[PDB]
């Protein structure tokens, strides 16, 4: 934001053009950051709870190693491989291809899939679950079905419901001297990406980790 | 349970649900309208026959395209049997026949058939193994039909504890054995109360009980909504049958005879839930036949 | 150009177009397209206010008799306003020809009903209204042929699935047949078969 | 004659037969199709397919088909305009997703930019 | 938007011809329910004839209550003619459903059924 | 010739014999599976290996329209044969 | 017990997504400096009508529309809710 500054002051201002952005690895953290949700795990850290819902949980975000006795560990998803044995509950999530979901690309376009495939065995949807554990539990979601949940999705933030569509947001100066409070002391260790090679590549994620395909071209890059 | 166990989708022709039933009996009265239900819920029923094929070919249009299986057994061989419980997972016993043989007798066909059933459908490892008995079949007299179903009652508690004990009063039907038996006559009169019950809410009493499980051990027992009296209801019957008229065996006389009596100590039909009809609907349904061209409810409705 | 090519003649083709400009001139209220295709069968693309008019023309006036009718239908065509097309095809008996009357209509809209000048139109039209759901007014009789009785949702349209929405199968509950949704045994696979690469290109229509 | 005189929208579906399960229970995607990408021509565009969702297709489990609880599912309904197909669809009753129409970007290519003198446009293999 | 009428003018002559309908449909159900032998009372016939005029209720252009109009007529017509069978007019009811429930939990216990 | 799962059913060409866990072995109750006693993989491997002294070589299947259609296939490499698709019986080369 | 998010809704052509980055380019760093924790989140999509919405206290969401109101309107606003 300091090279977005002074980039911003040192020049005339030929435009909207933007000099600073940055990028992601994985589309759910847009989204749950656009939702408002905290970022880290360190509210997890600070404060152990005794009741917790993984939903895609891929790596070694938290264990029981990090928590109390009493886990309660709710998965929620599709073929976990790291924490479904750790796991207390296990329910079936539906997939990326087998249901009708809302996804955010890097740079705040909404786009949407489609219900290609039902999914195999008893399999329900992820917020079909929620809302059904919630009339089960002694309370109500005001809302029944999905036009509903998308009209609540849009009475959280409205640029959900506009598919397809861009508007960049501004206000680079208020951002950049919202970061004028804290200094933290900048550690001089050698930063690397761990995406380094083919095989950080093909590896890194669960998809990609449960099939054989990608098995096959680790050990044919590797060999 | 494996996969093709899970259901799927809707009701019914080709929409698979996720039970597997063996039902013994099956080519008479009672048996025909469960494999008919099954059949509307989309389920793979295995049918045995010791009869001719050709009253199975009269119940085999009802399942879709090979969802009901055909196969043969006996009541003297236990390798049979294995072999039609080989892989299920439900088993319904409906069985017994309102007359002796000379081969099958009242005796030893409610102590001989359902204990070797139940010795292996528990040797084979199934769950949810109902069995119908009759109402008010206690070791008190007046019936060798009675008192053996009441020995076959305590023989299928003690072995296999698991067991859906349900009994039905004198149901009533389409093809009916009392109420057409009453109507084919020439009589008397007395004072005993009865209850029909009507078979289609016993059947979806049977499939509830049977796909709705926290009902497993808990023995059942049909109630008609009517409880009343027999001279009342042999003069309706005459009154929609349309004539006036002021296998006879002598069980079968003392069991329309027998006053049928309901002890509340086991539930009913509402902590299943299905709801019960009363009799006038489906006796005027039934009661064809009258002349040759031929409503008057006379709704008794004692205490 | 000679073997297996399908030789065509101009001589009637002269004289369906001389003959379509003349209809066209002597009835001015009604018509809106004249069209000869290149196998030389005339169109005449009709109002549906001059039903009668032109068949009443059409069946008389010794220029051109058409006594006979033959195929009467409305092809349900989407994406326009007005759906359905009826094609009333004329087949005259002194003069070897033939001509396709075809007048526009959508959903909610009467037409003529040419019973009257076409006795052969009864069935016709009644079959349309079944099958279509094109009402007909002024017409003595309207029932289902060719339906039945507890069927509905008039199934030649597109809108109408291939398999519909009942079912029959008999069942011993109630001794008789009755009806239930549709659950196939097999899925009717739909091929995508409509391959590119522009297979007639005196066909292009004029982009946007 | 001409009696009527209303500016309504038009009430169909309580017409077309189809019941109140698969009028407001289902869904139509509206949009061109995309080109088929291992070929490589656009006449499957020009033509605006109305489709439905898909449902449940599960194991026939007598020979392995796939068996169906669907109608409506194999229909396609070809038009030449948008505001046809969303006039349809409001027309005869169900909801409606518009997609948009993407068109290929006019680029401008040049085999004398590919042999450059002092670009980074050289293909250095042809 | 001068459009060409089926029948009618406005809605009056649509709710007096299906007044009329209706008061065809009441008065031809007993017969039809003596005639073709069938199961039912003759209260929960004319129960569902009320429930079949029920349904359409929210139809508002004057075109379509025409053409209902001419749809119940038709079949009116077929009913007392003996062309429809028994089978016909019990399919008009429906005891053959095991009906699906509407609540949302025993939907998502027979899931994937929005 | 077949093999067999200690199930005590037959495989067949394609690995699909039942689990324990079916109600399928019930469907087979007094009626057989009519299996293909016959693999389609074992009557090539006992084929003889042919040796045709050109280098690239056609394949026609035994008659003229009576076969599958010509394939021309090529015999470079030294540590595989060649293999037509139709077919399946292999070739080498000779010099 | 209290507030837990404050979320504003905004648009790009209006007299009322005028006021509202008025107060939003004038006064935004004031109000994070003021109170650390609470999320105030802002969005902006093409054309909306301005909301402003305050979640707290087990789904309690109250509703003031900001339409054309000027930024000291939409701060006393603000802090009658806040
Ligand atoms: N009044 C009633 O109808 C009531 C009946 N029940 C019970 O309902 C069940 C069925 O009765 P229902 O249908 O009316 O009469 P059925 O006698 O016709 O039904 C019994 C079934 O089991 C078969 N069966 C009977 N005995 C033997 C045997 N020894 N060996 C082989 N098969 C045998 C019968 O004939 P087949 O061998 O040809 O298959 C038939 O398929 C009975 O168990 C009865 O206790 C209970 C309450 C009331
Ligand atoms: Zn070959």
């Amino acid at each position: 934001s300091n090279i977005a500054q002074k980039i911003r002051t040192s020049s005339g201002v030929t435009g909207d053009w933007k000099v600073m952005n940055i990028l992601h690895r994985i589309a759910s953290q847009v989204a749950a950051l656009d939702l408002g949700y905290k970022p880290g795990v360190e509210a997890i850290r600070k404060n152990p709870p005794k009741m917790l819902f993984l939903l895609g949980a891929d790596g070694g975000c938290v264990t029981r190693q990090d928590l109390p006795k009493d886990c309660f560990i709710v998965y929620q998803g599709h073929h976990g491989d790291v924490g479904a044995p750790i796991a207390d509950v296990i329910l079936p999530g539906a997939a990326y291809t087998e249901k009708s979901a809302t996804y955010v690309n890097t740079e705040g376009r909404a786009q949407q899939t489609k219900v290609a495939v039902m999914p195999p065995g008893l399999a329900r949807e992820d917020w079909k679950i929620i809302r059904a554990l919630s009339e089960i539990a002694g309370m109500t979601l005001p809302y029944d079905t999905l036009d509903q949940v998308r009209n609540r999705l849009e009475e959280v933030s409205p640029n959900l419901v506009r598919y397809d569509d861009v508007e960049g947001a501004n206000y680079f100066q208020q951002a950049s001297e919202l970061s004028k409070l804290v200094n933290q002391q900048l550690l001089a260790d050698p930063l690397v990406p761990p995406q380094l090679t083919i095989k950080d590549f093909y590896m890194t994620d669960s998809i990609s980790r449960a099939s054989q395909t990608m098995a096959k071209c680790v050990k044919a890059v590797t060999e | 349970l494996h996969h093709a166990v899970i259901p799927h989708g809707k009701g019914g022709r080709s929409s698979v649900s996720g039970i597997v039933a063996t039902v013994f009996g099956a080519t008479g009265f009672l048996g025909r309208y469960l494999v008919n239900h099954l059949g509307r819920m989309g389920s793979q029923v295995i049918v045995p026959y010791r009869c001719e094929p050709y009253d199975t070919m009269h119940l085999r249009p009802m399942g879709d395209l090979g969802q009901i299986i055909f196969m043969d057994w006996n009541g003297r061989d236990k390798d049979s049997i294995r072999r039609a419980v080989e892989h299920s997972n439900v088993v319904i016993n409906l069985v017994g026949r309102e007359w002796e043989t000379k081969n099958f007798d009242f005796e030893d066909v409610f102590v001989k058939i359902p204990q070797a059933i139940a010795q292996v459908s528990k040797e084979a490892g199934v769950e949810k193994f109902i069995h119908i008995s009759h109402l008010n079949a206690d070791i008190k007299s007046s019936s060798k039909y009675l008192r053996n179903k009441a020995v076959g009652e305590k023989e299928v508690r003690e072995t296999f504890p698991e067991a859906t004990i349900i009994k039905p009063a004198d149901i009533f039907g389409r093809e009916d054995r009392f109420l057409n038996y009453f109507a084919n006559i020439r009589s008397l009169g007395k004072k005993t109360v009865k209850q029909p019950v009507y078979i289609v809410d016993v059947t979806k009493g049977i499939i509830n009980a049977i796909k709705d499980p926290d009902a497993r051990g808990k023995t059942f027992a049909f109630v008609g909504p009517n409880r009343y009296l027999l001279f009342d209801l042999v003069q309706y019957v005459f009154a929609v049958a349309h004539r006036p008229f002021l296998w006879t065996t002598r069980d079968k006389v003392e069991r329309i005879h027998t006053t049928d009596r309901t002890l509340p100590h086991l539930p009913g039909l509402e902590d299943l839930g299905v709801q019960a009809t009363p009799l006038e609907l489906k006796a005027i349904e039934v009661l064809r036949r009258h002349r040759t061209y031929r409503s008057e409810i006379e709704d008794v409705q004692p205490a | 150009t000679r073997p297996t090519v399908r030789p065509r003649n101009d001589v009637a083709h002269k004289q369906l177009s001389a003959f379509g400009e003349y209809v066209a001139e002597i009835l001015p209220k009604y018509v809106q397209q004249v069209q000869v295709s290149c196998f030389s069968e005339l169109e005449i693309c009709i109002h549906p206010d001059g039903v009668i008019p032109v068949l009443t023309f059409l069946r008389d006036h010794s220029n051109a008799q058409f006594k006979s009718l033959a195929d009467l239908t409305a092809v349900d065509i989407p994406t326009r306003q007005n759906r359905f097309e009826i094609v009333y095809n004329l087949l005259s008996l002194r003069f070897n020809s033939r001509i396709r009357v075809k007048t526009y209509t959508d959903e909610l809209t009467p037409v003529e009903s040419s019973v009257s000048v076409y006795k052969a139109a009864n069935w016709y039209e009644r079959e349309i209204w079944d099958m279509f759901g094109v009402f007909f007014a002024n017409h003595p009789d309207l029932r289902r042929i060719l339906t039945d009785y507890g069927f509905e949702g008039h199934p030649f349209r597109k809108d109408f699935p291939l398999s519909g929405y009942v079912e029959l199968r008999y069942d011993d509950e109630v001794k008789r047949v009755v009806a239930e949704p549709v659950e196939l045994a097999q899925e009717f696979r739909k091929f995508d078969l409509n391959s590119p690469w522009e297979a007639f290109p005196a066909y292009r229509q004029p982009p946007e | 004659t001409q009696l009527i005189t209303v500016d309504e929208k038009l009430d169909i579906t309580t017409l077309t037969g189809v019941p109140e399960e698969h009028i407001k229970t289902r869904k139509a995607r509206i949009f061109v199709p995309a080109r088929n990408n291992m070929q490589s021509g656009v006449n499957n565009t020009k033509k605006w397919k109305m489709e439905f969702d898909t449902r449940e297709r599960w194991e026939n489990p007598l020979m392995g088909w796939a068996s169906t609880a669907d109608p409506l599912s194999n229909l396609v309904l070809t038009f030449s305009t948008k505001e046809d197909a969303i006039a349809f669809a409001e027309k005869n009753g169900w909801s409606y997703d518009v997609e948009e129409r993407k068109v290929p970007k006019p680029k401008s290519k040049s085999y004398g930019a590919n042999f450059s003198w002092n670009k980074r446009t050289r293909v250095s293999t042809k | 938007t001068s459009v060409k009428p089926i029948f009618s003018r406005d809605m009056n002559e649509a709710k007096r011809r299906v007044r009329e309908l209706y008061r065809a449909w009441y008065r031809e159900v007993p017969n039809t329910v003596h005639l073709f032998q069938l199961d039912i009372s003759v209260k929960q016939g004319r129960d569902k004839v009320r429930e079949m005029f029920k349904k359409n209720a929210h139809v508002t252009d004057p075109r379509v209550v025409d053409l209902l109009v001419i749809k119940g007529k038709m079949e009116l017509e077929e009913t007392i003619n003996v062309w429809k069978q028994r089978t016909h007019v019990m399919r008009f009811f429906h005891e053959t459903e095991a009906p699906r429930p509407k609540d949302f939990l025993s939907k998502f216990y027979v899931g994937h059924d929005p | 010739g077949v093999r067999t799962s200690p199930t005590g059913e037959k495989v067949t060409h394609t690995g699909q014999v039942y689990d324990d866990e079916d109600y399928r072995r019930v469907r087979f109750v007094g009626r057989q599976k009519e299996v293909n006693e016959n693999f389609a993989i074992d009557l090539i491997a006992e084929q003889p290996v042919s040796q045709v002294g050109s280098r690239v070589i056609s394949c026609d299947g035994g008659g003229g329209a009576l076969g599958h259609p010509r394939v021309y296939i090529n015999l470079d490499k030294e540590t595989k044969t060649g293999t037509c698709g139709y077919c399946g019986l292999q070739f080498r080369q000779q010099h | 017990l209290g507030l837990r998010e404050i979320r504003i809704h905004l648009c790009q052509r209006s007299p009322g997504s005028q006021g509202v980055r008025d107060f939003i380019e004038k006064r935004y760093v004031e109000l994070k400096k003021a109170n650390p924790d609470l999320p105030i989140l802002i969005r902006e999509c093409s054309d909306v009508q301005p909301k402003l919405w305050a979640r707290y206290a087990f789904g309690q969401e109250k509703n003031v529309s900001l339409n054309n109101f000027s930024a000291d309107q939409v701060t006393r606003a603000l802090e009658n809710v806040l």
